RNA sequence: GCAUUC
RNA sequence: GCCCGGAUAGCUCAGUCGGUAGAGCAGGGGAUUGAAAAUCCCCGUGUCCUUGGUUCGAUUCCGAGUCCGGGCACCA
RNA sequence: GGGAGACUGGAAUUCCUGGUGUAGCGGUGGAAUGCGCAGAUAUCAGGAGGAACACCGGUGGCGAAGGCGGGUCUCUGGGCAGUAACUGACGCUGAGGAGCGAAAGCGUGGGGAGCGAACAGGAUUAGAUACCCUGGUAGUCCACGCCGUAAACGGUGGGUACUAGGUGUGGGUUUCCUUCCUUGGGAUCCGUGCCGUAGCUAACGCAUUAAGUACCCCGCCUGGGGAGUACGGCCGCAAGGCUAAAACUCAAAGGAAUUGACGGGGGCCCGCACAAGCGGCGGAGCAUGUGGAUUAAUUCGAUGCAACGCGAAGAACCUUACCUGGGUUUGACAUGCACAGGACGCCGGCAGAGAUGUCGGUUCCCUUGUGGCCUGUGUGCAGGUGGUGCAUGGCUGUCGUCAGCUCGUGUCGUGAGAUGUUGGGUUAAGUCCCGCAACGAGCGCAACCCUUGUCUCAUGUUGCCAGCACGUUAUGGUGGGGACUCGUGAGAGACUGCCGGGGUCAACUCGGAGGAAGGUGGGGAUGACGUCAAGUCAUCAUGCCCCUUAUGUCCAGGGCUUCACACAUGCUACAAUGGCCGGUACAAAGGGCUGCGAUGCCGUGAGGUGGAGCGAAUCCUUUCAAAGCCGGUCUCAGUUCGGAUCGGGGUCUGCAACUCGACCCCGUGAAGUCGGAGUCGCUAGUAAUCGCAGAUCAGCAACGCUGCGGUGAAUACGUUCCCG
RNA sequence: CGGCCAACUACGUGCCAGCAGCCGCGGUAAUACGUAGGGUCCGAGCGUUGUCCGGAAUUACUGGGCGUAAAGAGCUCGUA
């Protein structure tokens, strides 16, 4: 357990909470609902490519912002998917929700989405070295990215002995608190088990 | 102390007697951080000394110190598997540390009911050169002189 | 000074 | 067969005065060691072969029995 | 110092004889055997005798090799240079063969001081047929024979020619510079060393003294073992030497070099590593976890450091995964498809330990399409704290918060690799500097973030109260006040920045000023590339395997709490630096809604009753502590220490305290007198000691864990020794 | 039908049964075991065993070596 989660390490300084509310008495109930919402969302738009979910609460208003690579599949042109999700949302939550389905500017700068892309290639029996190098090159071309690291571990290539390989390009200063490190993790599903993909994308320094 | 000697903490001056020897004595009597208790133990013992000898207590404490301070000491060194007691000179500060430790430790082993009595009587005996702390000094020197041959190690 | 083995 | 000496702790041996059962090794529990061994520290273990007799009392003093070491069983 | 013979010299060891003179000597890491006290050792003189030749004396000379060193004399072998007088290819090598051939050994005869196989004792050790000590015989020496082996090595057969140089040294010749000083310098011939080209080599290395370029002759090799053994033979007094197989067996055995690791290798540095200290543990009682043994079950996991008050931040039921028994099956819980519904679901009665069963009351919306729901009956399927952490993800420990771990492009090497990353200096640091076939970069280091220490500015409720008013029988209590605190926002401040001396006019270092703080100020957070097939399939997730009338699932009771023992972490003690009674002072942090709960009243007390006030800087947790300070009493006693155990009587929580809760009161009054070998923590607000709060939680096995403040030490010369 | 060496997957047993010229494959996920499907090379033949040459410059005349890998006789003299 050698590496502190990059997001949590910077949570007070360089990154921000993925949910905004205040409650004293309702805190436990709010968390329970959040758990339910995020499990309902993480297992719905899997092939849509979700990076972030932000949940805002106040009175009964439940604002859910879903960041996605392409919103096309997250909203049918008839609103079909928005209506289906809002239906299950309000049902579960008990109150009224406003899905603000957004979209990500630079998909290939987004560590969670880069992790999903590597994972899906491994799910489609792509040589893991290929997927690693592809993600590295795509990310480094984009203007903010000053460095990237990608790590895949598990039964790589279907072998019986676990391997943990990593490729790195540029700077990835994990120990620097002011360094803006974007972290993503995704679990690729394969005939021989699960292989974990971690991505660290350094995008520069924040002073506040 | 692989990188060299560390600094010695400054000792204050006793408010009642104005010897730093006295506050050093209370820091040897001190148990469990109960400094106020150790303080009155030492003050009481000096008052018992003052009434029994008539003379100034700090003066007799210093006299008892000078009769129990070791000048020469033994340090053990393994040499060729045989273990040799090596005579080594005692630096002045260590001499007084040893003397005070010996005084307080034998006072704790004394027979009188309370520590004020035991400490005062040990101080008085050591002023005369009679006490267990004096015998310890003499035994320390006896072992040094018996090992004078091994001084050539000079470690 | 002494210090065998896996 | 005759004459001696034996027979005591799991093993090899002291003890004897009629008021004892003690040593070394082994064994058991700690300690040392990554772990064994060696080493160090605390412990337990006896119809004193059996047998009757003397005695207030027998490992010990007598007789007998079983087993075992020694020296003998010779002359025509 | 080439060999042989003869004679001879001095130092030293040993012994002997005689003085002088005592009680020790001798030996080792430390001792003991041993020699002495019957006169040793030591010291002086004289005598005997044997062996080896200090200084000179060297990586120097001579010899075919083995080898050769005191001096002298006698006999004798080889080499080198100069001169070309002489012979005229007479040369080279050499199967067999012959001779020489270290040391040990053997035969006969001498000699035998010292040394010394074997052999004795002593010591060391588990043993010690050894290393170490005391003795000690063959032998070592001589004469004459024999033997014929050595890492007999340059691990390199002999002869000849050729192929850059530089530099020592031994033996000769000669030219110049000239004093003619002469290690002046050159040339030349013959030895012997070192270093280096070309060339060679697998590399290491060799390199005109070849392992280079070539020619002549000889010896020898043909995978490792078996085996330089057997058999035969020859030689030998013997030991044994020489010549020299096969069967069988292995898929290798080897050479050199590389990166690591390791060393009872070296150098240089670190860390409560030791040392210096202070307090513990191992002994006692109890709490807690574990091994072991029990058991119907004592669920499962962890199990050197890095398991063992660990998963458990909360086992009476529940939890719960286990045992016994009673139930139950599309199931306690999902979702898709067939087939019937009109209800499901509630609320009560009785039977049952409960699960559950049964019986009475209650009971649906659009619109005919259905919908939500289930009567339910099926079928896919659910559900497994079933297996494999050695198939896995994720999460974590660990070495070690150690300073290290690597890459790109050059360059060197046949190559693995190397360099960078070494060296000198410096740092807490691969920290930085100076060099430097390296030039740069990345992850680590450091900093950025939090907290604590100082000040400034902003701001006054629920916090503060100096200066003014009004109240207390009590208090900022109250009018009010920004002045001090404090709370929380923004900011300043520490940079080796400044001064003096060290230094490569370098890093960095030692000291001083100023300042709250000084030299990464103190402490958190932060764990590089990897390692241990470390831990976890029982948080979760997951490949594969297994169960599906059970290994799923509901319930009552029991178990996880057993106890002849053992280990581990703690707590309370053994007391007077204390126990008990009375009085009295000074904290921080935190918690509170079917919760924290004040006054008053009732209980000896746990607590009861009742409920003020607070979602809280407000009220409650007393106006919040204990140690502390003052006074009195006990008086060294198994006690007025200790508080285990056990008897009786109670309180509270909970459906319920038998197994198996905490607390209170009365009685009881165990072991225990500072703990064997051994072993642990700590370098300053630290250790030691004292209370307080929180999470989990109805209650608690809490002495645990996480945190908070109070009181506050001793010692660190130092790196010889142990561990990393 | 592992690599040489042309031709790969599933199921069945899991250090067993077995395979194999050499290195080596079988330890409840085997392209190496057995079977099946598919494939490859040959074809009235295809494999195996035995035997000789080759690869083997591994007895080297062509065409090798002897400092440290196996290998310079301990050193000379001298006969053919
Ligand atoms: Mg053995
Ligand atoms: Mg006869
Ligand atoms: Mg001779
Ligand atoms: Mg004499
Ligand atoms: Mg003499
Ligand atoms: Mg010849
Ligand atoms: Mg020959
Ligand atoms: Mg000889
Ligand atoms: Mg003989
Ligand atoms: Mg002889
Ligand atoms: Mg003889
Ligand atoms: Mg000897
Ligand atoms: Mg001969
Ligand atoms: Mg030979
Ligand atoms: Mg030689
Ligand atoms: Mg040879
Ligand atoms: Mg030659
Ligand atoms: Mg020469
Ligand atoms: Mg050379
Ligand atoms: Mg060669
Ligand atoms: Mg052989
Ligand atoms: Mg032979
Ligand atoms: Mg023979
Ligand atoms: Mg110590
Ligand atoms: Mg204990
Ligand atoms: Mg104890
Ligand atoms: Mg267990
Ligand atoms: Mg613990
Ligand atoms: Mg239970
Ligand atoms: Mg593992
Ligand atoms: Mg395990
Ligand atoms: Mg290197
Ligand atoms: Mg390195
Ligand atoms: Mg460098
Ligand atoms: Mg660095
Ligand atoms: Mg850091
Ligand atoms: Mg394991
Ligand atoms: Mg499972
Ligand atoms: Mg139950
Ligand atoms: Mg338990
Ligand atoms: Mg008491
Ligand atoms: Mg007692
Ligand atoms: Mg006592
Ligand atoms: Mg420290
Ligand atoms: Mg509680
Ligand atoms: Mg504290
Ligand atoms: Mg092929
Ligand atoms: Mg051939
Ligand atoms: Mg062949
Ligand atoms: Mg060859
Ligand atoms: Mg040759
Ligand atoms: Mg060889
Ligand atoms: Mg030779």
């Amino acid at each position: 357990g050698q590496k502190i989660n990059p997001h949590g390490f910077r949570l007070g300084i360089t990154t921000e909470w993925k949910s905004r509310w205040y409650a004293d008495k309702q805190y436990k109930d709010y968390v329970k609902e959040d758990v339910a919402i995020r499990k309902l969302l993480a297992t719905g738009l899997e092939r849509a490519g979700i990076a972030d979910v932000e949940i805002e609460r106040t009175r009964d208003r439940v604002r859910v912002d879903i960041h996605t690579a392409r919103p096309g599949i997250v909203i049918g042109r008839r609103g079909t998917e928005a209506d289906r999700i809002r239906a299950d949302l309000e049902k579960l939550t008990g109150k009224q929700v406003q899905l603000n389905i957004l979209e990500v500017k630079n998909p290939e700068s987004q560590a969670q989405l880069v992790a999903q892309g590597v994972a899906e290639q491994l799910s489609n029996r792509v040589a893991f070295r290929r997927a690693m190098r592809k993600a590295i090159q795509s990310a480094m071309r984009q203007p903010n990215v000053k460095g990237i690291r990608v790590q895949c571990s598990g039964r790589l290539g279907g072998a019986e002995m676990s391997r943990s390989e990593f490729y790195r390009e540029g700077r990835v200063p994990l120990h620097t608190l002011r360094a803006d490190i974007d972290y993503g993790l995704y679990e690729a599903k394969t005939t021989f088990g699960r292989i974990g993909v971690k991505v660290w994308i350094y995008k520069g320094d924040i002073v506040g | 102390p692989r990188k060299g000697p560390a600094p010695k903490r400054p000792l204050v001056n006793d408010p009642v007697y104005g010897s730093q020897l006295v506050t050093q004595l209370v820091n040897k009597v001190l148990l469990e951080g109960k400094k106020s208790l150790a303080e009155r133990i030492v003050y009481g013992a000096l008052e018992q000394a003052r009434e029994k000898t008539g003379t100034d207590p700090v003066v007799t404490l210093k006299r008892a110190l000078d009769n129990v301070k070791p000048a020469l000491e033994v340090r053990s060194r393994r040499v060729g598997g045989a273990t040799y007691q090596v005579p080594v000179e005692v630096r002045p500060d260590r001499s007084t540390t040893l003397a005070l430790r010996w005084l307080v430790n034998f006072s704790r082993q004394r027979r009188e009911k309370t520590m004020v009595e035991r400490l005062a009587n040990e101080i008085l005996d050591a002023s005369n050169g009679l006490g267990a702390s004096v015998k310890r000094r003499e035994d320390t020197h006896k072992m040094a002189e018996a090992n004078r041959a091994f001084a050539h190690y000079r470690w």
